[PDB]
């Protein structure tokens, strides 16, 4: 029961992958898993994961300057899901 | 072919409380310092041909070239007051109080070889030399550069909010006049060499202001980390070689202001002597406060750069105008006190042997430049003092020079009274920066939508 790592933040990529550096006040019962693909919604969907206040790091970015969505994810608690936020904004 | 200085006014919302007003008790420590200097130019007047500033002068040009690259950390460590560990934030502040230090002794050593002034091509009181116990100022004070390197990288680490220097840049002036004399001739003290002697005085309290940086890990958590200092990396270590093209790019942009020497000092030499070398008790009376205008930016500089590690992208961009902008304010409601006022019945014969009975032909640039460059540097203190972007901010300046090159032989041949007339494109040259700047600050202000890479998120 909440609202989402609520910031969002891509600054910039490396044109080819992006870091993504967003909101994480501590963690929760702690964990982070974001979504991975365009917003083609052909190209299908992979999972960066990662651990502590660090939704904070960094992407793969295979694919050139295509438009690319990728959400972030909360757990907590309940090993369950706190909600999750997305920016879209490519290479 | 218009506008590629792009959307001109934006830096605009409701930012009227932009208080970047402790950085103005950054340059007012810093007018605690500016004014030692007169009281041992009238310090050395006990000694009569201690005109003394004969090296003080050719010193304190490897001090502000090199103090170009040090407080060239102003962001370095103020941007990772948006990370966490001052102490790696601060092993820069270290490794760069090995670079004060280790460019210290450059200037400690290229002073060394600095010591022939025993040369001569133009112009008496610039090549003489009759008696020169300025043998001395040049080492007695030119051994200091080392620790005082330090001294500056104590303030290029009060880039987080503290001026604890305004409290010591002040007590260090003041414990500098009883000994400044003390040594020129003194007591108890090494009483004799006086005339160098103002400055083993000057220098021993660099050397005092040195540790009170040492002294000021003290209020609160630590800057300490001076654990062995070292580099090594790869083939040479960086947060050091990064400090490098930080550095690099502004001494050799401090070599702006380092011809705005050979300029200047050298237009009192036709015939125009008199009054001409008086563009002295003139534009050492645009150095003088043109030191707490142009410096807010040298130290807002810090918020902006601060507010780019904390990631207030143009939350701090856009204060960079109403910074830019509130001196200048100041900058014109004190470009009127300048090209009006005069150096009237209060001037004696202080910080440059000259005052009755000369032309005002120094005030008409007292506007010329005047607020036309106030702030075309705090654009760059806010540019480089933002970002990396003295990068050829360095090429900034490659104009301010070769610019105003040729009206530097534009006013020896003048169309008007052009006593103010080499200052043509040397304050036309000199609001090509109303431009070149303050166009990256619009190209730049506009690379903070680029970066801004989420513009809001959710709730
Ligand atoms: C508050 C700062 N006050 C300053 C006061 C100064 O006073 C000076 C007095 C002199 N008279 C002795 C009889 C001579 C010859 C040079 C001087 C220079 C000077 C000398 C040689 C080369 C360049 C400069 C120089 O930096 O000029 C800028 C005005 C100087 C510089 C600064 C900065």
């Amino acid at each position: 029961v909440s609202s989402v790592p609520t910031k969002l933040e891509v600054v910039a990529a490396t044109p080819t992958s992006l870091l993504i550096s967003w909101d994480a006040r501590g963690e929760y019962v702690v964990y982070y898993r974001i979504t991975y693909g365009e917003t083609g919604g052909n190209s299908p969907v992979q999972e960066f994961t990662v651990p502590g206040s660090s939704s904070t790091a960094t992407i793969s970015g295979l694919s050139p300057g295509v438009d690319y969505t990728i959400t972030v994810y909360a757990r907590s608690y309940y090993w369950g899901w706190y909600s999750p936020i997305s920016i879209n904004y490519r290479t | 072919l218009d506008r590629f200085s792009f959307s001109v006014f934006l830096k605009e919302i409701r930012l009227l409380t932009a208080l970047a007003l402790p950085m103005l008790l950054a340059q007012v420590a810093q007018v605690g310092i500016g004014f030692v200097d007169t009281v041992m130019a009238g310090g050395a007047g006990k000694e009569d041909l201690a005109a003394v500033a004969l090296g003080s002068s050719a010193f304190a040009t490897v001090y502000i070239t090199f103090m170009g690259i040090m407080a060239a950390l102003n962001p370095m460590i103020a941007q990772l007051y948006g990370a966490g560990k001052t102490g790696e934030a601060g092993e820069t502040g270290r490794q760069g109080i090995w670079f004060g230090l280790i460019l210290g002794i450059f200037g400690m050593i290229l002073m060394w070889a600095a010591i022939t002034p025993f040369r001569n091509w133009l112009t008496l009181s610039d090549y003489v030399e009759g008696t020169m116990a300025q043998y001395m100022l040049f080492t007695s004070l030119a051994m200091p550069a080392a620790m005082v390197h330090r001294a500056l990288h104590a303030y290029a680490s009060s880039l987080n909010r503290p001026r604890l220097i305004m409290l010591v840049s002040f007590a260090a002036f003041v414990l500098n006049v009883p000994l400044n004399y003390i040594f020129v001739y003194g007591k108890f003290g090494m009483p004799a060499l006086g005339g160098a002697g103002c400055g083993v005085a000057t220098m021993a309290v660099f050397w005092f202001s040195a540790l009170a940086l040492w002294i000021y890990i003290a209020k609160e958590k630590f800057f300490r980390p001076f654990g062995l200092t070292a580099k090594f990396g790869k083939p040479d270590w960086a947060v050091f070689k990064q400090i490098w093209k930080i550095g690099a790019p502004i001494g050799l942009s401090y070599f702006l202001e380092a011809s705005a020497f050979s300029f200047i000092v050298f237009l009192i030499a036709p015939f125009g002597e008199d009054y001409v070398a008086a563009q002295q008790v003139g534009i050492s009376l645009s150095g003088i406060l043109y030191m707490i205008p142009q410096s807010v930016g040298s130290a807002g500089t810090v918020r902006i750069g601060f507010s780019l590690g904390r990631r207030e992208f143009s939350r701090a961009r856009y204060i960079s105008g109403v910074s830019l902008v509130s001196g200048w304010v100041l900058a014109v409601i004190t470009v009127l006190s300048l090209v009006l006022f005069r150096s009237p019945l209060a001037s004696m014969y202080n910080d440059d042997p000259a005052v009755l009975s000369i032309a005002s032909t120094v005030l008409l640039f007292a506007g010329l430049f005047q607020p036309a460059d106030f702030t075309q540097c705090i654009a760059s203190y806010a540019l480089r003092g933002y970002k990396v972007t003295k990068v050829p901010m360095f090429i900034h300046a490659a104009a301010f020079w070769g610019c105003g090159l040729l009206p530097g032989y534009l006013l020896a041949y003048r169309f008007d009274m052009g006593i103010y007339g080499f200052w043509t494109a040397l304050i036309a040259s000199l609001t090509i920066a109303a431009v070149a700047l303050v166009w990256c600050l619009e190209k730049y202000s506009m690379e903070l939508v680029k970066s801004h890479k989420a513009v809001s998120s959710g709730l």
